[PDB]
């Protein structure tokens, strides 16, 4: 539990702070001697149960950091490492080690955070492996992009009979619009049911000019709730109604559903129709139900299957991609070998790293107080 | 009386068993992994899974013992030949702790699978666990002399042990040499087994100790680091870098002790001490004052620092249930005869299994002949029990129960295809070839030992590696 | 942009007005330091 | 300002330290229980050693070397901690004094009957599962419980920003209150309280004052005082009084109480105690305190109420997770959320049962038409060497139809799988791979004459079943009737005398 | 100290000769004993073995309580038979490595600091049943392998009394095999066929106890605490010296 | 019948000839008592369940 270093030039070197039980042996046996210096610390100290950060450890840490305590004695020319990678597990356990490190900084060396010297480590959330292929993707974003990437890798849409099959950048654009729009629909699940909004993209549009009439709106909502009724799987009945407005004689649809017993209403007001959310919903709408016909085919690589709709298509695509491989979400650094830790989170060429703002340290302190307050 | 019994229990719980050189803990861990299907060809399993079931089934006390044991079987610096492949942080020679039981992933090594081959064939005896709901193998049916190969160490006060690990190929060659001729000389074995081979590379200083150890069963032999000393060519100065260090020595505690000895003036002539060990290789750098001599510093360190350590070898292990001291030849012999009993048992099992399977296959093929005659007969009685109560040729003659009728009844319509006839026929003939070969093996002991030799050749070929430690003798 | 002093609780405005931020005096700062030394900055979690 | 991370931490911590109101369990409870369910450690099946359950749990759902697991397993077994125990334990499972339970390799355990009622229809796609720490196992997010549990066994825990402290209640009474809710939604707290007067304690004791109880059930929060059932017995011959204590408030430690009394008489903060003894044995709890010649029994008693936990204030704070967030909720809210759960539970249950009976109908029909069409299929499969070829031949040709009449006779439109596409099945022409495999894997023991009859009768049975299931999903009132008879069964199964007295003022 | 409330579960009976004390392994049979006993005649002191630094030891809090509870003096010179609070003291512990340590040390404290309490025969060891057999409507507790063997053969039968003599003779001969004219009479006179058929006809649920913390309070009570159907051994000075031998062997 | 003094090792014999059995002198007897009181009396741990997370 003491540091090590190699290069004396502070700008050229860096200092990791790593928990001793998760990434002590990892960092030591996987470090690059030249520029990297690590400190092993233990984030649970015996008391008599288990809890805190050590006084001896604290002194060692201050010495390793190297430059002074408080704003007064700070001395930029005596800081020994200009990048100080808090590489700690980041569940609540780890988060605490990290926090103590950030809080202590914030109070006793605010400069080192203010001058942006304190960067934090970020390991890969995920690891993917199909047969031969093994690869690391850093967040959920790259995980989604990868997911769709292999979902569309060598596959195409046959819309009407056997017609000009859709694929390449066009299919990627369509799917992209679809997933983004379904993110919008995901968000809305608090206001309206999701299935109703997906059928809102498949059913035809409903302009305000249509709201100026009644029979068309009633026809529309009737077709919607009927489609929802027959396509229902979970045993939830859908009905409808149209409330009457006194001024300007406009009409607005209402979707009633008996979900378990809970008969609930869902009105569709004018501002919703004009807003813009429904506009995106309707753009993707046109683009897609204007399209698949029948007797249509989705196929990827070698295999094929006929498909009633887009949904069935994309679902069959992800099913076809997921068939071979499985995936791991990396929760701890102790899950990785020194070689992996190096290739993933430590290599100065491959590593994703986060620089902390004073507001970050302040947040860590508010967390520390709140927790210490209990 | 009671004290003596406690005496015995301690010996039984702190000493290995010569057939596999494993303590109850090791065996329970490995077997739990086995039944768990924690294979080398299948993906990793979190350590917590294994431990967990170890605690639930076999060893329920604390994770402390059971995950530590697992961690040991994974470190390259702890075991010569590893029994556990572990992905994740599994600690350092500097004494760094392996990661949480939550984080680390493990799976049996290929070698470890070779340690447990032919287990299901009633080869070795089973025995009860605490609860009594499960049976645990008393000994493993190993094809490896992993006792000699991985060594051991004795916890116990009173009788204790300190068998060192050896090189696979060398011990296999020695075993084959023992197979060729019984009553083989110990020195004739030292021709095949020059001495102990440690997982860490190092130098062994005296072979007199090795000799006395192999013969007596006990001895003392010195392990010596591979320190290297070196000048900077144009600077006219020296620096010592150690490159390897003795078995079971912390590098961190070593360098710490060096720092101590320097601080206490007990060792003088060291200008700078540094640990430049990394992934490319271990290396400990000990820069020399000008006033001093590198080599003399290097010998002063050998003396008081643990760069060189006295390894006291002792070979107490369990034979027929009793703790006994043993020769190289005694251990090798026990291993061999153990393998004899192993092959015998498993071949008997294979024989009986093939006999029963051929019996069933016969009945099945009869059913494939007596189809229409049977189907009506079985259709008549409304009850399958009453119909059961109502219940090719050339080859059976050429190549020569109610439960049979039940095995016929419990047959799918998928089995009544034209191909299944030929399938079960080929399987039958192949099974006759098999029982012929098995009887041929049971009959002649020479062919049995010859196949044993074949398996050992397989072992020394597949898993065998180079020698890591050096043996110098200058007296 | 004011921050509360983690030692005494007095509000100190961020900015160069005070050289001890986030602390109000150096005595508060040093106190906090000694606390960090005396192993009194601990975080207790249970169950 | 509470930031994004901060609230994360606050969310996971609470989510671990408070229960969902539906099953009234924290993660570790559920994990231990469900692990005992997977392990088949049932109530009428023989005991298992506390170790195995623990090992399984550590391995699958709780990968820590924590006595947490065995401590949870234990608490569930101790009569003096759970009103209605969820674990039948045999061996030495500790004591109210604070004595520890024996090592986890000695003590044996098996789920209690009420535990099985806590996980009744678990395999019937009744409630979501979720991944374990390695993703190779699933664990129930909620339990399809048939018992209130939250109200019945109570819940206690302390967390980052809030804590919950609900007392246990008598099951009989709580079920009654549930029934009264169902029959009278829109009911009133004063009304529910007609069935549940207040908390019930395994220890027993007494509760002093109803005002706190009432305020609690109305608001969610209220302080109520639990007094011990102590008694003063006067010996007739000498007149020498001797207190005696028979029960003591919930969660109070016997040893710490007795030590506190001894400390109190050593410091002379309370006087008039000649002797202090712990005579508790197999007959039950007793604590003997012997009043001196000088002293008056009742006075000593009231002092022992004033300066000890022979009377203690239980603070009721009914917090629980409503959906994924924590919320303070009054008694009606709790019963209401139990019941919603029942509506969701039994509905999902009936849809699963539905799918099952429909698949069984499809396959049984296949087997029927196979039994009718036996010789030509035996021949066709006879000829084909490859099973796949025989299969394709089976599917390629529809076949004909005592078998057919009842297919038509006992058909609605539906016994069909909801997944069946229109083309397959029954013009008096069977349009048929699944079923082909179903008959390809048919055993020879079945070809007896009356096995058909068995399969027919079974088909009629399944038809009656799908009839009742459809009937149960069709009418919400019927669903409620089923739930009422279920609860009635529950309170007929386990119903316990009130154990704790309630006296006003 | 004066006050043993909170750490000692004393009985009603004040007259020492009529009462007994139970020194139990706390993390074993403590709570169970405190719930199975008879409050009239039986007092109970739980004990543990502490772990600090690098093992099992008898703690200061406890020794003071132990000594106080016993009431007699320390050292052969100080011993006072009238101060003694109980005539019967039971060391109720498991037989494992820690169960041996708590007990033996118990004697060792006794052998060194209260040797008279061993020589007067006041201290009694407690012996629990080793076997519980439950065919599976009923069950019985069996004390020793001897009684277990006799039970086992007596039920193994379900031929005459001469068959009992014959199987006893055969068992004697098999004991001789494990360890002349006897063996010759057998050799002149298969057998194991019928015997093993008997073995299969007899063998139920067999349970071997390994600890006290397998038994329910009522079970512990019925099996080794209730004055009726109990079993205990009066330790000699030789047993105490043997305990001190074990201690000095382990230091 | 002589058994060694468990404090100093002074071989003293059983019987009334020694009033401090099995000690030779009372001071040693008292010292042993102090050790028992001081929890000086231990038995080293064997290589019976320990939980890694627990204390
Ligand atoms: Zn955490
Ligand atoms: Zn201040
Ligand atoms: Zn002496």
């Amino acid at each position: 539990k003491l540091a090590d270093c190699q290069e004396r030039d502070p700008a050229l070197s860096e200092l990791y702070l790593v928990e001793g039980d998760s990434a002590g042996g990892s960092a030591k046996q996987g470090r690059n001697r030249k520029n990297q210096a690590i400190l092993p610390l233990k984030g649970k100290i015996l008391n008599v149960y288990d809890k805190m950060l050590s006084s001896q450890e604290v002194a060692t840490l201050i010495t390793a950091l190297g430059c002074g305590i408080g704003r007064d004695e700070y001395n930029p020319d005596k800081l020994r490492y200009h990048s100080i990678i808090i590489m700690t597990d980041a569940d609540v356990d780890g988060s605490h080690i990290r926090t103590l490190l950030l809080t202590f900084f914030y109070r006793q060396m605010p400069e080192i955070v203010e001058r942006g010297h304190v960067y934090i480590a970020q390991p890969p959330l995920y690891k993917v492996k199909k047969g031969k292929q093994e690869q690391y993707i850093k967040d959920d974003e790259a995980m989604d992009q990868y997911q769709i990437s292999i979902a569309l890798d060598g596959a195409t849409l046959h819309t009407n009979a056997s017609a000009p099959a859709l694929a390449g950048e066009a299919l990627e654009k369509l799917v992209s619009e679809y997933n983004a729009t379904q993110k919008m629909i995901n968000r809305m699940e608090r206001r309206y049911p999701k299935a109703m909004l997906k059928e809102l993209i498949y059913q035809p549009t409903l302009t305000e000019a249509d709201l100026s009439d009644e029979q068309t709106v009633t026809r529309w909502v009737n077709a919607l709730v009927s489609e929802l009724n027959d396509k229902e799987q979970h045993g939830s009945q859908w009905k409808f109604d149209v409330h009457t407005n006194a001024e300007q004689n406009l009409f607005e649809p209402i979707v009633r559903v008996r979900t378990h017993g809970v008969d609930t209403d869902y009105p569709l007001d004018h501002e919703f129709i004009t807003g813009g959310e429904y506009r995106r919903i309707c753009t993707l709408g046109e683009k897609l139900r204007g399209l698949l016909e029948e007797d249509a085919f989705i196929e990827r690589g070698e295999r094929r299957q006929p498909v009633a709709s887009f949904e069935q298509a994309l679902d069959w695509l992800v099913k076809e991609s997921r068939r071979g491989l499985s995936i791991q979400r990396y929760k701890g650094l102790g899950e990785m070998n020194p070689e992996q830790l190096w290739e993933t989170t430590m290599d100065p060429e491959s590593r994703r790293m986060l620089r902390v703002t004073v507001k970050d340290a302040i947040a860590a302190d508010q967390l520390f107080t709140t927790l210490m307050g209990d | 009386s009671y004290l003596d019994y406690a005496m015995s229990v301690i010996v039984g719980r702190a000493l290995p068993d010569v057939r596999d050189g494993l303590k109850p803990v090791h065996r329970r861990v490995l077997y739990a992994m086995n039944v768990l299907g924690n294979d080398w060809n299948k993906a990793y399993k979190k350590s917590a899974r294994v431990v967990g079931d170890v605690i639930g089934k076999y060893h329920p006390h604390g994770d402390s013992a059971v995950y530590d044991t697992i961690v040991r079987m994974a470190q390259p610096f702890s075991l010569r030949y590893m029994l556990v492949d572990g992905q994740g942080n599994f600690g350092s020679i500097d004494g760094d702790s392996a990661a949480a039981m939550r984080y680390t992933e493990i799976r049996l090594a290929k070698i470890a699978h070779e340690l447990m081959a032919d287990l299901e064939k009633e080869t070795v005896d089973f025995v009860d666990n605490y609860d009594g709901t499960e049976k645990i193998p008393d000994v493993m049916p190993t094809k490896i002399p992993n006792l000699l190969v991985n060594g051991s160490s004795g916890i116990a006060v009173g009788m204790a042990t300190n068998i060192p690990p050896h090189n696979l190929t060398e011990v296999i060659n020695g075993c084959l040499a023992y197979i060729d001729d019984e009553d083989i000389s110990i020195e004739g074995l030292m021709e095949h087994i020059p001495g102990p081979d440690f997982p860490t590379a190092a130098i062994i200083n005296g072979r007199r100790g090795i000799e006395e150890a192999y013969r007596t069963g006990r001895g003392k032999v010195y392990i010596r680091a591979r320190a290297e000393v070196e000048v900077d060519a144009k600077t006219g100065r020296e620096t010592i870098i150690v490159h390897e260090i003795p078995y079971q020595v912390n590098k961190a505690r070593l360098i710490e002790k060096i720092a101590e000895l320097v601080k206490e003036k007990r060792v003088e002539g060291i200008s700078a001490l540094r640990d430049e060990s990394d992934k490319d290789g271990m290396r400990i750098v000990i820069e020399v004052k000008r006033d001093a001599v590198g080599e003399v510093v290097l010998n002063n360190l050998y003396s008081q620092t643990q760069l060189q350590v006295s390894f006291g070898i002792n070979m107490v292990a369990l034979h027929h249930g009793q703790p006994k001291i043993m020769n190289l030849k005694d251990i090798i012999a026990a291993f061999v005869r153990h393998r004899r009993e192993v092959v015998t048992r498993r071949t008997i099992f294979e024989l009986r299994k093939a006999r029963d399977r051929a019996h069933i296959l016969e009945a099945l093929a009869v059913a494939l002949a007596n189809i229409d005659p049977i189907i009506e007969l079985i259709r008549h009685a409304p009850t399958p029990a009453e119909a059961k109560t109502a219940l090719v040729a050339a080859m059976l003659e050429r190549a020569g129960t109610e439960q049979q009728a039940q095995a016929i009844l419990d047959l799918r319509l998928q089995k009544l295809t034209g191909l299944e006839h030929e399938k079960l026929l080929d399987e039958y003939k192949e099974l006759l070839d098999q029982i012929a070969e098995l009887l041929r093996i049971l009959g002649s002991a020479d062919r049995l030992m010859e196949v044993i030799r074949e398996e050992l050749e397989l072992v020394r070929e597949q898993f065998g590696d180079k020698r890591r430690t050096e043996i110098t003798a200058n007296s | 942009i004011t921050v509360n002093c983690p030692t005494c609780g007095k509000t100190v405005v961020w900015g160069e007005i005070s050289p001890f931020r986030p602390f109000c005096s150096k005595r508060c700062q040093l106190i906090d330091l000694g606390e960090w030394a005396a192993e009194e900055k601990r975080i207790p979690s249970s169950g």
